[PDB]
């Protein structure tokens, strides 16, 4: 009915390796080399990827920062919204890098803040001003 | 199967239905109604069954007919009939049986027969039981033809057939019956023994073996598979061989090897790509974070109080630290997933090769094996046709004659007129009848001539295929049956005979194995033979390697044998041996070789050409179409029992039945 297990017989196959006389040792042959090929090319980049570790080698321990969490407060002191408005300027929308950098204000706090003061901070001229970067 | 059914079986035909042959004879019946068919059947089938259930002696009409019942024993022409073309073509009453009646007083017609293999042997008792006058012609000195026994003293052993392949719908079986035919089982276990260049042999492993046999089976399969479904049969307007086609089925499979080989280490290195452009970036990422690390690190030491815009430095500058290493950690996550993935992959290679050359070389003993049941190299066997007679095979364990096969053909001479060193040389055939030109083989000068109604000709494949011919036909066969003859395959195989004084071997195992080194030698004393308390071992050899050995001496070729027995049982063990024998069939006349096969560009339908019997031009031009004079049996002339002893008796039984109906009429569509 058709190929016993594990046995592997496609028509094509057979036309391709039948053809000529020796198209049988030669596509046997071609893929000898197809192989080795591809081993050394292994071989290659084994070397390669072996190298690019040892630069990595100590991690990045001696640059990490220890954990600072304090309360997330409400009340906006006058030196926090100039850190905002200064965020506003280097990160433009990105409420959540803005809420970090001002440590104690949470996400929807510093969208609110966007809409509040929006009017005294001038912080459409602002934000386009991040936009010529 | 069980009843009268299974006499049908057994004797070769279908319990429930007419045969083309029978609606031959009986036309009426097929072409009536249901009903009478059925009869018909019960009543062939019974009397068979009858004439089995005691074969030793003959089965007369009368004997039949009070053996049955109504409604069956009311029509008695019906039941006549039918006895008597059964009796025609040997279903009943042939081989060795007891007369009732004894034979008729005079005997109508004359015929030849060359040939005492055992095709002619049966058909020459069929004939003359049917009260023709038959003289047989052998050139040799002995009855059986291929049918060879070599005996000395208590030590007897076949050089010809030996096996009865299965009692199972084997006419066989009636002659066992018929016969003493001592008939013993052969246990199937057959172990192997690789070669060392010297170093002992050792056995072959249960593991090694049973995985190789099933790839050879599997290889087997495939080339069928091949040949029906791919329908890979011509190739550069040459017919496939099976040989041709195991090889591409086993390049196909070293291919799909590599193929795997190949899309694993791809599979591979498609992850290595990833793994160097992650750690690109990882070290483009240590390096930014070094760098602003420096940065946060001056931005705090810059000392309070400070304004505003310095300490959003710091804040600012530190949540873009957090923020890298931030990304560094789900590389470095990625980094090790991947890292471990390759471990995998490196751990799961696909297979290294598809066969070692250790294993190669047991698959080319698994082949020399089938060279040898063939008696051809697999080079020369059709692949579309080689199985053609696999559906007709027996039921039943496979068997050996223990008293020596020649028992057999001897027993069929009984009462036979026999001309042994009688060879001939010509035969002739007219409108008119036919004269056979024989001659004495021992002074080739003192002529002999024939005169009969019909010549059957019983000659071998190889002999029917000498060149420059060594039988002279007179009218020339015609073109159709001489390209058949042509076309048609008769292969080779020998047998080394060993006698011995003591019993050196496992005297528990029947068969053993040996394998060589090369493919090119596969069929050089591949296999061994025991069998009775005789302390014979034959040796077989098979395939391109059987031809070859026929010019190689007794004495090197024995060499060669006991060689490879030392190194399995030790150089100490193993005595010279008493009585030897080598047969050489290919080389003996009267053979030329040892049975057909179904040669590439052959088919099953030139099996049927050679059994076409011979009839002549008319003697005046257009006077009325003659008889059929000159007849064909033998074993290469039964499309569906091939190169076998059973074969060979059959083809005898049907001739004389076809040679019967012509020459003494049929009694039975009266
Ligand atoms: C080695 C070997 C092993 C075999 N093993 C088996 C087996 O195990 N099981 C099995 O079932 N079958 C086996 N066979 C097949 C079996 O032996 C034959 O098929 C059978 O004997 C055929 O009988 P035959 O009458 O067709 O031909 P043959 O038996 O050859 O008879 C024909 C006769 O014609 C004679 N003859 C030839 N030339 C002339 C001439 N010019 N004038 C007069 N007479 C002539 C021959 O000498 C011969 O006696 C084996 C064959 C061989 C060679
Ligand atoms: C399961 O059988 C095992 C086995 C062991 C030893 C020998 C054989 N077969 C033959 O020798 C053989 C049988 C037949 S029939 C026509 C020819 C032929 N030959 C050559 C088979």
């Amino acid at each position: 009915r058709k190929p016993p297990k594990g046995m592997f017989l496609s028509q094509e196959d057979v036309e391709a390796v039948s053809a000529n006389a020796t198209a049988a040792t030669t596509v046997l042959r071609q893929l000898d080399m197809e192989l080795v090929s591809v081993k050394r090319q292994i071989q290659n980049i084994k070397q390669t990827n072996s190298a690019l570790k040892e630069k990595l080698d100590g991690g990045i321990e001696p640059y990490r920062l220890p954990e600072v969490i304090q309360k997330c407060n409400a009340r906006w002191t006058t030196e926090e919204q100039l850190l905002a408005v200064q965020a506003i300027r280097k990160y433009g929308r990105d409420f959540q890098a803005i809420s970090d950098v001002i440590g104690n204000k949470s996400v929807v706090q510093v969208k609110n803040f966007f809409v509040n003061y929006r009017r005294r901070f001038n912080i459409d001229e602002v934000l386009q001003e991040w936009e010529a970067e | 199967p069980s009843g009268v059914e299974g006499a049908a079986f057994q004797s070769r035909l279908p319990h429930d239905r007419m045969t083309s042959q029978e609606a031959a004879c009986f036309p009426d019946i097929i072409s009536g109604p249901q009903q009478t068919q059925k009869v018909f059947l019960f009543i062939r089938n019974r009397t068979l069954q009858l004439w089995l259930d005691n074969p030793k002696i003959q089965l007369t009409f009368e004997a039949t007919l009070q053996q049955l019942e109504a409604p069956y024993n009311s029509d008695t022409v019906l039941v006549h009939r039918v006895h008597s073309y059964l009796e025609r073509h040997g279903l009943i009453n042939f081989g060795i049986y007891k007369r009732i009646k004894p034979l008729p007083t005079k005997k109508t017609g004359k015929v030849i027969i060359i040939g005492s293999g055992v095709s002619g042997l049966a058909a020459a008792r069929q004939l003359q039981s049917f009260g023709m006058d038959v003289t047989l012609l052998e050139a040799r000195d002995r009855v059986g033809g291929r049918v060879a026994t070599f005996r000395k003293g208590n030590y007897v052993a076949d050089l010809g057939a030996m096996v009865v392949t299965g009692l199972g719908g084997n006419p066989m079986a009636v002659v066992s019956k018929q016969v003493n035919m001592e008939l013993a089982k052969i246990k199937q276990k057959c172990p192997l023994y690789e070669a060392n260049g010297q170093a002992d042999d050792v056995k072959v492993p249960k593991e090694k073996d049973e995985m190789v046999e099933q790839e050879f089976n599997r290889l087997l399969e495939a080339t069928s598979y091949l040949s029906h479904q791919l329908d890979f049969n011509v190739l550069n307007n040459k017919p496939v061989s099976l040989g041709q086609a195991l090889e591409v089925v086993i390049q196909l499979q070293e291919k799909h090897v590599k193929d795997e080989q190949i899309e694993h280490w791809k599979k591979i290195v498609k992850t290595q790509e990833e793994l160097k452009e992650l750690l690109n970036k990882m070290v483009n990422l240590k390096e930014k974070i070094k760098e602003l690390h420096q940065q946060y690190k001056e931005a705090s030491e810059v000392k309070p109080p400070r304004d505003i815009t310095a300490e959003f430095l710091v804040k600012s500058k530190h949540r873009d630290l957090t923020a890298l290493c931030k990304e560094y950690d789900e590389l470095a996550e990625t980094q090790g997933k991947l890292e471990e993935k390759l471990q995998e992959l490196e751990a799961n290679p696909p297979s290294d090769v598809y066969l070692s050359s250790r294993d190669r070389q047991i698959l080319d003993w698994h082949f020399a094996n089938l060279e040898f049941a063939n008696a051809t190299p697999l080079s020369t066997l059709s692949l579309k046709h080689w199985d053609q007679d696999d559906d007709f095979e027996f039921t039943g364990s496979h068997l050996t004659v223990r008293n020596g096969y020649s028992c057999v053909p001897v027993a069929l001479a009984e009462g036979l007129d026999i001309k042994l060193n009688t060879a001939v040389r010509q035969v002739r055939y007219t409108a008119s009848g036919c004269e056979v030109i024989a001659v004495n083989t021992r002074s080739t000068s003192q002529t002999f001539i024939y005169k009969c109604d019909a010549v059957l000709c019983t000659l071998p494949l190889g002999v029917l295929k000498q060149q420059p011919p060594a039988v002279q036909f007179v009218p020339p066969l015609p073109e159709w049956k001489t390209s058949a003859v042509q076309r048609m395959g008769f292969g080779n195989l020998n047998k080394v005979v060993l006698c011995f004084d003591r019993v050196f071997w496992d005297p528990s195992v029947n068969l053993f194995g040996h394998v060589g080194s090369t493919t090119a030698s596969r069929g050089e004393l591949f296999l061994f033979w025991n069998l009775y308390k005789a302390p014979i071992l034959l040796a077989l050899v098979a395939g391109e390697a059987a031809g070859i050995m026929e010019n190689i001496s007794d004495d090197v070729i024995v060499g060669r044998c006991l060689a490879i027995l030392k190194g399995i049982f030790g150089s100490s063990a193993v005595p010279q041996p008493k009585e030897t024998v080598v047969s050489r069939w290919r080389a003996d006349p009267w053979a030329r070789g040892s049975y057909s096969y179904v040669a590439a560009g052959s088919s099953g339908n030139d099996y049927d050409l050679m059994a076409q019997p011979i009839t002549p031009g008319p003697s005046i031009p257009g006077a009325p179409q003659p008889i059929p004079r000159l007849f064909f049996a033998g074993e290469h002339t039964i499309r569906n029992y091939p190169a076998t002893v059973h074969g060979a008796l059959l083809s005898g039984l049907r001739e004389a039945g076809r040679i019967a109906d012509q020459f003494l009429g049929a009694m039975y569509t009266l």
